[PDB]
């Protein structure tokens, strides 16, 4: 009759016992394939089991009692992927068929270390692209690796890294320990790792919370990506705090908001099963099954294993199958499986030829083993909220297709970030000081407007040139306006609208200095050549085709200057660093980098210094000519005296300005307040100088 | 003549000051000297006074 | 202290008596105080009337009469000892401490022989009694403004006689500024004090502000120089 | 007797690790013959090896275990695979067998003692190379150090070991980097992060690998310092065809490096358990070996005598010989594992002492020196001892170790002293300008014009106008001068010299304007006018209540004097020494206080004395119209100080160009009120008629 | 004929008076009294300090109370001091502040004074209504007036600067009695401790003895080297002394009809302004122009002491009807008591 051997991880102590829930589900497919009169005709399958825990050792000494028996099994059949992988290894040598229906290790893919091997199981490489489309979905881009030293999680560490770095998806920090995670979570603690992927066993998961809550690694700051095949209840912690220092509440709370990504692995349709079963009809056998063995399946969904409890039906079908499919007698009668040993590799290669051409509808789905193999099973992705596990989604792999119910609960409702980020903060001018220079500008403005009124007949004004204070008015409310273009900087500007502004600046300032400095200019040096110059000699007054001139032609050199430096080199916004300072909500987990906008370009600061170098020689021959006639008086131009003042005020509070503006543009707000109040103190004076005796002198 | 008048007014004037019985020197001096050796006592600035019966103490 | 309540009212009195009084004296400086004199009204010129004239100051011939009158906000307190006789220093020394003198000769007298005596002039008697009330030990701080009456008819009277009629020992040639020269000159030379004390030579001309004017000028002139000898800056 | 030892080399020829057990072999022979020709030790029984080939292969280990355990001369012990897949599965089994086992060649480090309790390592594991290496960082004196390790678990878990041992040893662990491939992003991160001493563990493939980049990223010199553990076959940088850069290139960027390996033999002469010393052994064994060589072969030849010590104690523990060894009573286990922790003997690698079921041996620590590996010392680990009077003498590049950090410099700013003396220089020229005033003056104070001007109160002019040029002189003191407790003296000597200054100059002329005042707005003959001594008591009275507000300001708010801390540090070299430069800038919580109320005070006497100024601008006396001086005086000044105080409060790090506006700040107020106050008065004297005679006076 | 034989007769008669005045000298007054001791040396302290004052002080009357004097000045107040208290009583203001005389009436109740513009003006003191006010007004002589006394109410005899003095009938306001042949210009009068007689001097170092009543002078007194300043009176009414510019104090006798002593010193070159005597008439109170006061011991005919404390020309000095003290008035606008 025949007989195989079977290795289940029931008893405990470490890694994956999902014997406790698939010892059942291997029973009840025994039962069912020993009732099928049709499957094995004349034959019945025998499963000589045994428990390996989980340990290679005993897994290995448990294949020894196997392998040195007197019946000869036909194949093995193993569990856990750290027996399967020893047991797999080591049956090359006697020709045996391993079949693994609950080994997720992504290494025993490979069939050069592993021949003959077959897996039920998926392989661990499927919460992958699941683990990357949810962290695409939040925006996380460094995520950190915590693992333990096992073949089976470094296999799914590599295959995880290598489809990472197809993504775009940075790995910062790999930690990995054998028993003990103290020092591995410390060191994600030093890296400040914020997007955790672990990857452990059941103990290794409990040490690895008992680290989160005593070094404070979770929160708000902190996602944790766990393994979905836990039991419900044990995930945080119920079957053996004992060994742990912390308490249950300590474990509930450390693990809270934690994602956890598993394959379904149950039969997700309504369609009968090769055995004529549904999945429920499954579900409700190996539930009265599981009850009668102990286990509350009332309120916990039974032990570890109960997922992929389908996948040991399932082995034990295809290998019933398998059994039968052989048919090789026919073809030769002398060789049967009753007489298959451990040295003839033809029996073993028909059973392998059978195992890979197998392919029917199980509970656990389609069954096809490696002729197709891939068939990317769907995902189910949950997070642990209160001490349970809410169902967040389901993405398929294959299709590329998340179905996603919204129930996170993100600690604050926000999603937490990979990492501390920087914000560019814009520093700009404060919006009163910028009311009590606008203000003061527009009175300045309809000053200037109003006295341009009043002066354009009456010999009182005409007799002094009226046409010099005219331009004067023109020029210093066009540098009002300037002051007004300075201060509005780019809080109301967007940054494509910043060039412009400056540029406008920088021209309309320069032809209002222009203005308004070519008039005082003229006036006085006007002055000089008809009075002193002249001398003695006279009888003859000032007129046009002198005044004009020097005014005209400052104005001219100033556009033909603002003209070729523009068109050479227009200006752009160059934004200077400022130092990194905690934001005032310390609950935003970003730092704040401010900044502050000017002006500059390759050439610029060139033509900045031959333009000040110009306006310095002008204001000082200004200056200079002011002094030279202060005493002298003209009967047509006699405002000279207050032209002369305003001159003498302007070349100060240029020259007093323009330095103190070079050093302290860094202080937006200070150099902006000096800048408008020196244009606001000079151009104020100017009009009061010139004009105001002449209206009081018009009045009285 | 005014000025006539008035030498002879002057001349009448200067005989009825003639006219005064002039006592001698003597008498005068002895009448002087008798007052004041009299009035010795009886003088507040001659005389020290003390503060009490003074009216500025 | 140990003053009875008798005590405290003696001396509450005394207090507002004396804050009055010094209330008094302090408006009472502030009015300047002149001096008129010259001749014998010989160089008048009806020159107390020319306020009457201008009207600007508006509102028994016994001993001296006073002139009252205030010109640019400020108080003119004007004294003439008209024909006082007597003895002049029974109340030359009582006038001390007025603000100037004003000292004023007849232009027009320069060929009339003075009324009073044949033997002298009338310059000669305005010289002579300007030494005399120049050099006083009173009048030693006092300044002294000179009035020039009546100098039109001088000029109309000079191209007719010559002006060694009284005044020999000048040789200079008959000429309006030479004259004037010459009579400042002599005029000023009988300064002693010329140190610490000032001469004016505001003169006057026809019924013209420009005389008061220039009067006040003059007054203001000595009371900021006494003020500026008073701090040590002169 | 017979007894029996299972061994395991890849003895094959042509499989992995095929030298180690070819190499090991006649150790083994050697070891053997010694056992049985010794008469003290197993005088009564004869030993022998059943060993079997594994070809580094699990399956063919795995076979052979099981064929040993099932049938033959009952093997007491097992003598554990060189290569890892080999050894972990026979381990894991051998504990159910009741059997104990010794490693020869293995140095895995996840053998430990929890998961393997039965395992006895004669060769220390890689946890070994953590001990010597931190040794020689505190040797050394290195306390900055940076780590990049493979991501492997032989590589990741000592260096989690490493990185706790430094923790707890206090050493400052920059950053540590992982790799899988690609060596260079991890140097390129531990360079962006300035590491100087790197502990590194790698194969010989990524050293090369890792070296190839350090060249290409300029590791190599005076400034880095390599300290990895190298294992690694006989001249490892010398292969070619595996590294991008040539052989030249890796021996540039090695030289210097020191590599910890494993000592093969003892050197320090002492007697073994063999009657022999370690270089007589060494001499049997090269005549022996023939051509094939292993490093191991003393720790084989110490596994052998330690497996006969262990078997000598089994036989006289219990009377029962080992002819009745069984494989399934715990006692043999217990009893043997008794032997194998009382193991205490002198082999040819050193003492033999099993701590943790592993023992302590002699490191070498090599170093490439002038193109090749000489060794510089031995760390003894039994005794903790690092010993480098061994071997050649350590040559670094220069005379010392490399140094870890940037061993920063905090100096000082000498500010252009070249500034400072021109600055000097024109003070000077001030203060003799000033003398010759004064001395104008003075001589003619007698003068009628002269003396109308008060020339007590010009005195008193020049001599605030002294003070205020002498406080340049402080304005400029640099602190290098001034040490550090003085700073705020010289603070506040700068402050008072200033305030001193303005309140003399300033207090005199509106005390001369106010004499004026008072003579010409009363007009009354005899008055009261105030007189030379009053106004000198004012001005003492204004210079008082300014030395009052400073003192209350010194006994309320001391100047805590703080610094820019210019960040820059200047240009760097090759071993990033720089000297970061810090300008010195006193300060006080309530130096804007203190500004405001003296600005707002000194602002309310100069509207005061520009009251003044406009009260009496209409004086007819020449000597007495001081109003245009005080005007244009009283407008430089307060225009001056804003702008001063505008610069000062915003005090940046150029501190240079601040220095010299201050400084031309304070010699234009000074010598423009100094020529507007003086010139007028000399030049109406010197140059216009000497000597007062009012000639235009028209009362006069 | 007539001039010369008037001008004769004048002469003879000067000449037998002078021989009479000779034969009439026949014992020295510092002969007869040169064998008294005097009285050494009297401290004048300043117990009462009177401020208020704001100008030149140029007249000063006691009161028969001893505490009420009188101090006129050119600042234009007569004010009614209190040596007791230092209080002022009734500052009175004037129509004309060019005054230099001030007169106190007996009883009290009336005060008097006059100046340059020839009026003696008499102001009503004690009344229902507390102000004063100008009881009557005495505008008389073309001359500046120099000095003026009242011996009771309704009466005041009054000098003139047009050498007449007059006796003045308050309330008929006019002058019932003439005293013309002065000639040189009146300047000081002072009264008999009666109603008959009163003497006076004049700008012609003269003094003289006219009668009220009749208006003759009856004695004239010469032997002065510049004009008179200052006269005073014997309490009795027999003598009375004598002061001028000459810096030296002459007494006189009415019997005698001579000169008795001469109260000078050597360094003192300073003119007398006042001069009044004591109630013994031992002592003799006399003010010049040196700034100080010194009290001459009218028997032995040398100074009694020193006194000083006034910055100026010290113009005024009085004695009061008992004489425990003595005060002064100075032209630096201050007054002072002394015992």
């Amino acid at each position: 009759e025949l007989h195989i051997g079977g290795i289940f991880p029931i008893a405990g102590k470490g890694g994956w016992q999902g014997g406790q829930a698939c010892m059942p589900a291997t029973r009840l497919a025994l039962d069912d394939v020993n009732k099928q009169p049709n499957l094995l005709p004349g034959f019945k399958l025998i499963l000589h089991s045994n428990d390996s825990e989980c340990e290679p050792g005993l897994g290995a000494s448990v294949m020894y009692n196997l392998l040195y028996n007197k019946p000869q099994k036909l194949m093995l059949l193993a569990g856990c992927s750290t027996v399967c992988t020893t047991v797999a290894e080591a049956a090359k040598m006697w020709n045996l068929i391993v079949l693994c229906y609950g080994a997720s290790s992504p290494a025993l893919s490979d069939r050069k270390r592993f021949p003959t091997l077959f897996r039920t199981h998926p392989s661990a490489t499927v919460h992958n692209p699941t683990r990357i489309k949810l962290m695409k979905k939040f925006g996380w881009s460094r995520v950190a690796i915590l693992q333990q030293a096992e073949e089976v999680f470094i296999s799914t560490v590599e295959d995880l890294e290598n489809r990472c770095m197809e993504a775009g998806v940075e790995i910062v920090t790999r930690q990995s320990f054998l028993s003990d995670p103290t020092d591995a979570v410390r060191n994600l603690r030093r890296q400040d790792a914020r997007i955790i992927v672990g990857l452990f066993y059941v103990v290794a998961a409990r040490r690895v919370l008992c680290e989160m809550y005593k070094q404070q690694l979770y929160g708000r700051a902190h996602v944790w990506f766990f393994i979905g095949w836990y039991e419900d209840n044990w995930y945080e912690v119920n079957l053996k705090a004992e060994g742990i220092t912390c308490t249950v509440e300590q474990m509930r709370i450390a693990a809270e908001g934690h994602l956890t990504t598993e394959a379904l692995m149950w039969n997700q349709n309504n369609q009968t099963t090769i055995s004529g079963m549904t999945a429920e009809e499954f579900r409700h056998r190996l539930n009265q099954a599981l009850i009668e063995e102990g286990y509350d399946i009332n309120h916990d969904r039974y032990p570890e294993g109960y997922q992929e409890a389908p996948l040991a039906y399932d082995a034990v079908w295809s290998v019933a199958l398998a059994f039968n499919k052989t048919m090789e007698r026919l073809t030769t009668g002398k060789k049967s499986l009753r007489d298959f040993t451990y040295t003839d590799k033809e029996i073993a290669d028909e059973i392998y030829a059978a195992m890979n051409s197998t392919q029917f509808l199980g509970v656990s789905g389609v069954v096809a083993f490696s002729s197709q193999g891939d068939r990317i099973a769907l995902t189910q992705i949950e997070q642990m909220i209160d001490g349970k596990y809410e169902k967040l989604g389901y993405y398929d792999t294959q299709l590329d297709n998340l179905s996603w119910l919204n129930t996170e609960q993100w600690i604050g409702g926000k999603v937490p970030q990979d990492r501390t980020i920087v914000t560019h903060v814009l520093r700009t001018v404060s919006l009163p000081l910028f009311v009590c220079m606008c203000t003061i500008s527009s009175c300045g403005i309809f000053v200037a407007f109003a006295l341009i009124i009043f002066n354009i007949h009456r010999r009182v004004i005409q007799s002094s040139h009226p046409v010099c204070n005219t331009i004067m008015l023109f020029g210093v409310i066009i540098c009002l306006i300037s002051v007004i273009l300075l201060g509005i900087d780019g809080r109301f500007v967007s940054p494509e609208e910043y060039p412009k502004i400056c540029q406008a600046r920088a021209w309309l300032l320069s032809t209002g200095f222009t203005l308004a400095y070519g008039a005082m200019f003229s006036k006085v040096w006007r002055v000089h050549r008809f009075t002193t110059k002249a001398k003695t000699d006279p009888k003859k007054k000032v007129e046009p085709w002198k005044l004009y001139t020097m005014v005209s032609g400052l104005l001219s050199i100033d556009l033909v200057i603002l003209l070729s430096w523009q068109i050479f080199d227009p200006l752009q916004r160059y934004l200077e660093t400022f130092p990194l300072e905690d934001p005032v909500s310390t609950t935003d987990d970003i730092k704040i980098r401010p900044e502050l906008e000017h002006c500059e370009s390759q050439r610029n600061s060139m033509w900045l210094g031959l333009v000040y170098g110009f306006k310095g020689l002008i204001l000082v021959f200004g200056l200079f000519l002011a002094y030279e006639t202060r005493s002298i008086k003209v009967k047509q131009i006699n405002d000279s005296r207050y032209v002369g003042m305003s001159i003498y005020n302007v070349v100060v509070l240029c020259l007093i300005t323009a330095p103190v503006g070079m050093v302290i543009a860094s202080q937006q707000d200070a150099s902006f307040a000096f800048v408008a109040l020196a244009v606001i103190f000079c151009c104020f004076l100017s009009m009061l100088l010139i004009f105001v005796p002449k209206v009081i002198e018009v009045i009285r | 003549t005014a000025s006539i008048a008035q030498a002879r007014k002057l001349v009448e004037q200067l005989k009825m000051e003639a006219n005064i019985d002039r006592i001698k020197v003597s008498k005068a001096a002895a009448d002087l000297m008798a007052y004041c050796e009299a009035h010795a006592k009886e003088d507040p600035l001659l005389t020290p006074v003390p503060a009490s019966e003074n009216p500025f103490r | 202290c140990t003053l009875s309540a008798e005590d405290k009212a003696a001396v509450e009195r005394s207090k507002m008596i004396d804050r009055n009084l010094r209330e008094d004296g302090e408006k009472a400086a502030r009015e300047v105080k002149l001096l008129l004199l010259g001749a014998g009204e010989s160089g008048k010129n009806t020159i107390v009337k020319q306020m009457k004239i201008i009207h600007e100051a508006g509102y028994k011939t016994t001993g001296i009469v006073e002139t009252h009158f205030t010109f640019k906000d400020l108080h003119f307190k004007m004294f003439d000892v008209g024909a006082q006789r007597s003895e002049r220093k029974k109340w030359i020394h009582c006038f001390e401490g007025v603000t100037a003198i004003i000292f004023c000769v007849a232009l027009s007298d320069y060929d009339l022989v003075l009324a009073e005596d044949e033997e002298m002039n009338r310059m000669h008697a305005s010289m002579k009694l300007f030494d005399s009330i120049c050099n006083n030990k009173w009048f030693t701080d006092t300044s002294i403004i000179l009035f020039l009456n009546k100098k039109d008819l001088f000029e109309e009277k000079i191209k007719k006689s010559p002006l060694t009629i009284c005044y020999p020992e000048y040789a200079g040639s008959n000429t309006y500024e030479e004259a004037a020269a010459y009579i400042q000159c002599q005029f000023e030379d009988l300064n002693k004090r010329k140190d610490t004390k000032e001469i004016y030579t505001h003169f006057t001309c026809s019924t013209d502000t420009k005389n008061v004017q220039f009067v006040f000028d003059a007054v203001t002139d000595v009371i900021i120089k006494n003020n500026l000898k008073d701090c040590g800056l002169f | 007797s017979d007894v029996y030892i299972a061994g395991f080399f890849p003895y094959g020829d042509g499989v992995e690790n095929s030298y180690t057990g070819r190499g090991v072999m006649p150790s083994v022979k050697l070891a053997l013959g010694h056992v049985n020709e010794h008469g003290k030790i197993l005088a009564n029984y004869r030993l022998h090896m059943w060993w079997n080939d594994t070809q580094c292969n699990a399956a063919v280990g795995v076979k052979s275990f099981f064929d040993m355990m099932h049938s033959g001369p009952n093997k007491v012990m097992l003598f554990g695979a060189a290569c890892t897949h080999v050894t972990d599965p026979i381990a894991k089994a051998s504990k159910h067998w009741h059997l104990t086992q010794l490693s020869y060649a293995d140095t895995h480090p996840m053998f430990t003692k929890d998961a393997f309790p039965n395992f006895f390592r004669v060769v220390p594991s890689e946890n070994a190379f953590n001990a010597p290496r931190l040794a020689l960082l505190k040797e050394f004196n290195w306390t900055r150090v940076g780590t990049v390790y493979q991501n492997e678990p032989r590589y990741s878990l000592p260096h989690n070991h490493m990185v706790a041992d430094l923790d707890a040893m206090e050493v400052e662990v920059v950053e540590t980097q992982s790799f899988v491939n690609d060596v260079a992003e991890s140097l390129k991160k531990l360079r962006e992060k300035d590491v100087r001493i790197i502990l590194g563990n790698f194969n010989e493939h990524f050293a090369r690998k890792a070296f190839c980049e350090a060249y290409k990223l300029d590791m190599y010199g005076r400034a880095y310092q390599w300290l990895i553990m190298a294992t690694y076959s006989t001249d490892w940088w010398n292969v070619t065809q595996d590294s991008e850069c040539s052989v030249e290139e890796i021996a540039t960027a090695l030289e210097g490096a020191i590599l910890v390996d494993l000592l093969p033999l003892s050197t320090s002469g002492d007697i073994t358990v063999a009657g022999i010393t370690a270089d007589e052994y060494l001499v049997e064994y090269d005549r022996l070996r023939g051509t094939e060589y292993s490093r191991f072969h003393g720790y084989t030849y110490d596994g052998i005598w330690a497996a006969a010590l262990a078997i000598q104690y089994v036989a006289e523990k219990r009377e029962d010989l080992l002819t009745h060894f069984d494989y399934r009573v715990k006692d043999w286990e217990s009893v043997f594992l008794e032997a194998l922790r009382n193991t205490s003997f002198e082999g040819v690698t050193g003492p033999v002492r099993f701590y943790n079921n592993e023992r302590k041996a002699n490191i070498l620590i090599n170093q490439f020196q002038l193109g090749q590996m000489e060794k510089i010392g031995e760390y003894h680990s039994q005794k903790s001892h690092l010993d480098l009077s061994l071997g050649k003498p350590v040559k670094w590049v220069g005379k010392t170790p490399p140094k870890d950090r940037t061993l920063i410099y905090i100096e000082h700013s000498q500010v252009n002293p070249t500034i400072y003396i021109v600055s000097a220089s024109a003070s000077v020229i001030g203060v003799i300008i000033a003398t010759v005033f004064l001395a104008f003056n003075i001589k003619y104070r007698n003068q009628r014009y002269i003396k109308m001007s008060s020339p007590h109160l010009n005195n008193l002019i020049i001599v605030g106008c002294m003070i205020t040029y002498l406080s340049i002189i402080f304005l400029g003191l640099d602190t290098t001068l001034s040490s550090v407790a003085a700073f705020p003296y010289i603070c506040t000597a700068r402050a008072w010299i200033l305030m001193a200054g303005f309140s003399l100059s300033f207090g005199a002329m509106f005390s001369k304007t106010w004499r004026v005042h008072s003579i010409f707005t009363d007009l009354k003959l005899n008055k009261k006018v105030i007189k030379d001594y009053q106004l000198f008591m004012v001005v003492g009275v204004l210079l008082a209540i300014d030395i009052a507000i400073i003192t209350t300001w010194q006994i309320a708010d001391p100047f805590y004097r703080e610094t820019k801390q210019l960040e820059p540090l200047h240009h760097e070299n090759i071993d990033d020494v720089l000297v970061i430069p810090e300008n010195e800038y006193c300060q006080s919580e309530h130096m804007t206080i203190f500004v405001s109320i003296i600005y707002a005070y000194k602002g309310l006497l100069l509207v005061f004395g520009a009251f003044l100024a406009w009260e009496t601008r209409h004086v007819s006396i020449p000597a007495l119209n001081d109003s245009k001086h005080i005007g244009f005086s009283v407008y430089n000044v307060f225009i001056t100080c804003l702008a001063g105080a505008a610069i000062s409060l915003v005090l940046s790090d150029r501190k240079d160009l601040v220095f010299v506006l201050l400084s031309f700040f304070i010699i234009f107020c000074t010598t423009a009120t100094l020529c507007l106050v003086f010139v007028p008065k000399l030049v109406e004297l010197k140059r216009n008629p000497q000597g007062v005679v009012d000639k235009r006076v028209r009362a006069t | 004929s007539e001039l010369d034989q008037l001008r004769q007769e004048a002469e003879q008669l000067k000449n037998q008076i002078r021989d009479a005045r000779k034969a009439c000298a026949d014992a020295t007054l510092s002969q007869i009294t040169n064998n008294i001791d005097p009285v050494g040396r009297i401290q004048m302290r300043t117990r009462r300090t009177l401020r208020g004052h704001l100008a030149k002080i140029y007249a000063m009357h006691w009161g028969t109370d001893s505490r009420l004097l009188v101090s006129a000045s050119q600042d234009g107040k007569l004010i009614i001091w209190d040596s007791y208290t230092t209080n002022k009583v009734h500052a009175i203001p004037l129509r004309s502040s060019w005054v230099m005389t001030c007169a106190y009436a007996p009883s009290g109740n009336y005060v008097a004074c006059g100046g340059l513009d020839n009026i003696c003006s008499i102001y009503n003191l004690k009344t229902r209504e507390g102000n004063v006010r100008v009881s009557r007004e005495l505008a008389g002589h073309t001359g500046y007036l120099s000095c003026c006394r009242f011996l009771d109410d309704n009466q005041i005899v009054t000098s003139s600067g047009d050498t007449t003095c007059a006796l003045w009938d308050i309330e008929t306001g006019q002058q019932t009695t003439t005293f013309t042949g002065h000639t040189g210009d009146v300047m000081s009068l002072s009264l008999a401790p009666d109603t008959r007689l009163f003497v006076s001097g004049a700008c012609d170092a003269s003094a003289k003895l006219w009668d009220v009543r009749e208006g003759m002078c009856r004695q004239t007194f010469t032997g002065h080297e510049s004009d008179i300043n200052a006269i005073c009176f014997f309490p009795n009414g027999n003598a009375f002394a004598t002061g001028s510019d000459d810096a030296t104090c002459r007494l006189f006798d009415l019997r005698a009809d001579q000169e008795l002593m001469t109260y000078s010193h050597d360094n003192i070159i300073c003119g007398i302004t006042s001069v009044s005597f004591s109630k013994s008439g031992r002592l003799l109170l006399a003010g010049y122009d040196d700034f100080n006061c010194n009290v001459w011991d009218a028997l032995k005919a040398d100074r009694a002491g020193v006194l000083a404390g006034h910055d100026n020309r010290v113009s005024c000095l009085g004695v009061t009807d008992d004489g425990m003290a003595v005060a002064t008035g100075s032209w630096d606008s201050f007054l002072k008591i002394w015992n």
